[PDB]
DNA sequence: CTGGCACTGGCCG
DNA sequence: GCCAGTGCCAG
């Protein structure tokens, strides 16, 4: 087993040069460092470490270094180095199935400030070596008067640079094994860093090798990107900005503009007491001016006016103009009250709540006034779509990289139940189809908008997803108490009906609408109630459905005693733990994570029997993973022929999941052949 | 004896008026309006020959002070003929005013 | 329930 | 530039 690093030039997509590489071998127990030239020896020495069988541990290798070093040796040496998934560790993606209930700054990318919670200590210290590396190179070229610039300390190779390197498999080895030292992955037994590959996996908990896989697999999609209709978002974006103005013209004509005091310095204090008025706004007293100028002639000096428009001792409030925004909720109370709204309710720190629901049951008697809150609603809207597509930090047309692709990253584990998380952009949030100008969104995402390499005609796309998984979930935890039968309804018969009946509900739709949020731990707004007849409504459900009532308690006498515990996690289907952050929240934890690791296991099978199919994962190839949402993947296929294919194989492989967790509940799959997303919902 | 204006009158009670007219830009929150609005009510009755008062709420009547480009309050705003002769922003105390007045009336 | 992220508005150098 | 406060979009 060898641990290691590299420093190189850039981030994966533009990175053109190997600076330098630092190898720690367990055998020899040594450190080696590799400068510019010796790139050929750092790549052989890592492909000996493959030939013997063994290991190669990388703090977010997965993502940066193995692929950033098949790109180099390709560039630099015109070398083909491809280093086998099998005998990969990342450190990054144990730290993050074994610390799952910790956030981490995703290696410097977020502000470790703005993170709740504590940080794993060396994980912490590694995503900052980059800050830390600029910090000191920005020091010791001011320290000698010369100008700092962007980002040059990755421009050249330096020695200080090569002590980082050092420093991070120094803090990476002290990692791993402070990760391998925890014995419900890591059975006590065998001394890990001295294993094969094939020992490593087969020896340690199920979950290290599904992680690995995971995140091999998903960083193998982060370079794919999704290919995306830039220019269909920017005539979009036309489209929303005029709304945006129109919107703005009347509401601004209906709402006039008007002062607030602002700039004031001084308390102001009552004339005849003095007492201070800190309810009053902040005031401004003049020092200078008067009416008169201070004189130059003996008419006067027994006289010209001051022009200016303060005088000593005169106070006056400072105050500053402001126009009506409609995206202001402050704006929105302030002229609504006035109109004659009454709040009903407000937030904890005392500002009246001002949200889609509330707006719309607002009634105020000028029927202009009324009927702008329409404007107010639609503008809010309007404006989320254009932050999101266009002007937002985050926007879509600020990602879009020259390859017509967008390349969101995604933490595999990011979620303590084992949900993965995406962000920069976040392609799971992309507005549904049913939703205003979802459907504009959606197209815009697909495989339709990549030309093939060789042939130049489109990509088609197939959208496959798992049939409600978190029925079926539940289905198989109960069947240790009804023997199948919740699981026998949901797939022969109608589970929303047996559970409308169930909970003495109105409409089916009630049922699906009250299973859905049940299981959130949550109320009466289903039927018109709350607070008073939901509590009747959960007694006659679980009354009427004894086995949920059984898997509950089984969960309860799990982790609680009395809030004491017992134990705060719960058992992943892959052995790992899942913190329990809160006792109602329990059966929720078991059934968004059961669901998170069949998708995850789902979406390796489906590649894994793609692959032993011989379809090749790639643009370059016959199919490329663009997108992974919690339940479903959105695949793109060089031709429909083979969407047919991975469609197929997908469900394959999710029953090869279920029986391979020994499931109760037969678990499923959908799938649709499209241009793009819009239509493979 | 003092003019309380609106933003449609405003033109005609104003700017399309003869003699001197002062007008105070207020709002009910501002504590140094308070305080001239005393002093106000009698400089109206001693120049009640040659100065009328007016006043307006910028509050109740948004679409004026913009026009005069109002920064502080209370504004005191001297007009003649239809145009800003002097200009004094501030709780002006009674003398203060006299002499304002007095020195450009 | 688990997450990301956009806007406004206050404080800051 | 940041930190909160609020709200909404997804699953
Ligand atoms: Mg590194």
């Amino acid at each position: 087993m060898i641990v290691s690093d590299i420093e190189a030039n850039a981030l994966l997509e533009s990175v053109t040069k190997f600076h330098c590489g630092v190898i720690y071998d367990y055998s020899t127990a040594e450190y080696v460092s590799y400068r510019p030239s010796d790139f050929g020896a750092y790549l052989d020495a890592l492909e000996a470490e493959v030939a013997r069988g063994g290991l190669i541990v990388f703090h977010n290798g997965h993502k940066y270094d193995v692929p950033a070093l098949t790109k180099l040796a390709k560039l630099q040496l015109n070398r083909e180095f491809h280093l086998p998934r099998e005998n990969c560790i990342d450190t990054l993606v144990l730290s993050r199935l074994i610390h799952s209930n910790l956030k981490d700054t995703d290696m410097g990318l977020l502000r470790s400030g703005k993170l709740p919670g504590a940080l794993e200590a060396w994980g912490y210290r590694l995503g900052e070596m980059k800050g830390e590396y600029k910090d000191d190179f920005k020091r010791m070229l001011e320290e000698q008067g010369e100008e700092y610039v962007d980002g040059m300390e990755w421009w050249n190779f330096n020695e200080e640079m090569m002590d980082y390197n050092v420093q991070d498999v120094v803090v990476t080895k002290a990692l791993l094994e402070k990760l391998l030292s925890d014995k419900h992955y890591f059975p006590p037994e065998i001394d890990f860093t001295d294993v094969g590959y094939t020992t490593f996996w087969s020896e340690s908990l199920e979950a290290v090798d599904i992680e690995h896989r995971a995140a091999w697999l998903l960083a193998k999609q982060e370079r794919n990107g999704f290919p995306f209709d830039t220019k269909a978002i920017e005539e979009l974006y036309v489209e929303l900005a005029a709304r945006r103005s129109e919107l703005l013209r009347k509401l601004t004509e209906t709402f006039g503009s008007w002062y607030q005091p602002k700039g004031g310095t001084e308390m102001f204090c009552h004339p005849r007491t003095g007492k201070p008025l800190p309810k009053y706004p902040r005031i401004k007293t003049p020092k200078v001016g008067g009416i008169f100028k201070k004189p130059k002639a003996q008419r006067e000096g027994r006289c010209e006016l001051d022009t200016r428009e303060y005088v000593a001792g005169a106070p006056y409030t400072p105050v500053e103009h402001v126009v009506f925004n409609p995206s202001s909720r402050d704006h929105i109370q302030k002229k609504l009250q006035e109109a004659g709204w009454v709040p009903t309710k407000y937030t904890d720190k005392g500002a009246p709540v001002v949200d889609d629901e509330v707006l719309e049951g607002v009634r105020v008697d000028d029927p202009e006034k009324q009927a702008a809150i329409d404007l107010i609603k639609e503008y809010l809207m309007i404006q989320k779509r254009i932050g999101q597509s266009a002007e937002g930090d985050k926007a879509w047309l600020r990602y879009v990289a020259e390859d017509g692709k967008i390349h969101g990253s995604v933490n595999p584990n990011g979620a303590v139940t084992g949900r993965a998380t995406h962000a920069f952009p976040n392609l799971a949030q992309i507005p549904g189809v049913r939703s205003p100008y979802g459907e504009q969104c959606r197209a815009a995402f697909g495989a339709e908008h990549h030309l093939d390499g060789i042939t130049g005609k489109p990509w088609v796309q197939a959208g496959i997803d798992a049939s409600g998984l978190e029925l079926r979930c539940l289905a198989h935890f109960m069947a240790r108490f009804d023997n199948g039968e919740y699981a026998h309804e949901i797939l022969n018969g109608d589970i929303h009906t047996k559970n409308q009946i169930a909970a003495e509900l109105p409409t089916r739709d009630n049922a699906k609408t009250f299973i859905y949020g049940f299981l959130y731990g949550a109320i009466g707004q289903i039927v018109g109630a709350g607070k008073e007849r939901g509590k009747e409504l959960k007694k006659k459900f679980l009354e009427n459905t004894p086995a949920i009532a059984a898997l509950r308690e089984s969960i309860q006498q799990t982790l609680v005693e009395s809030v004491k515990w017992k134990r705060r996690w719960i058992k992943g289907l892959d052995g790992r733990k899942v913190h329990v952050r809160s006792p109602h929240a329990a059966l929720n934890t078991l059934l968004q994570s059961a669901g998170a690791l069949i998708c995850k296991l789902w979406i390796i099978k489906t590649e894994e029997m793609l692959v032993e199919k011989g379809l090749k994962h790639g643009w370059d190839g016959d199919f490329a993973y663009m997108a992974w949402v919690h339940d479903e993947i959105q695949v793109g296929c060089r031709t429909e022929e083979i969407a047919q294919v991975v469609i197929e194989t997908a469900q394959e492989a999710m029953r090869w999941v279920g029986d391979h967790w020994n499931f109760r509940c037969l678990l499923d799959t959908e799938g649709k052949m499209g241009p793009n997303w819009a239509i493979c919902h | 004896k003092i003019i309380h204006l609106t933003d449609d009158s405003f033109d005609t009670d104003v700017l399309k008026a003869d003699g001197a007219i002062l007008v105070d830009f207020w709002a009910e929150w501002c504590g140094p309006c308070k305080m001239i609005a005393p002093i106000l009510d009698e400089i109206a009755d001693e120049y009640q020959g040659k100065l009328t008062v007016a006043k307006l709420n910028i509050d109740q009547n948004p679409g004026t002070a913009p026009k005069y480009g109002i920064r502080g309050i209370p504004t005191l705003l001297l007009f003649k003929n239809g145009e800003v002769a002097a200009t004094k922003v501030g709780a002006l105390s009674k003398g203060q005013l006299k002499e304002f007045l007095d020195a450009n009336l």
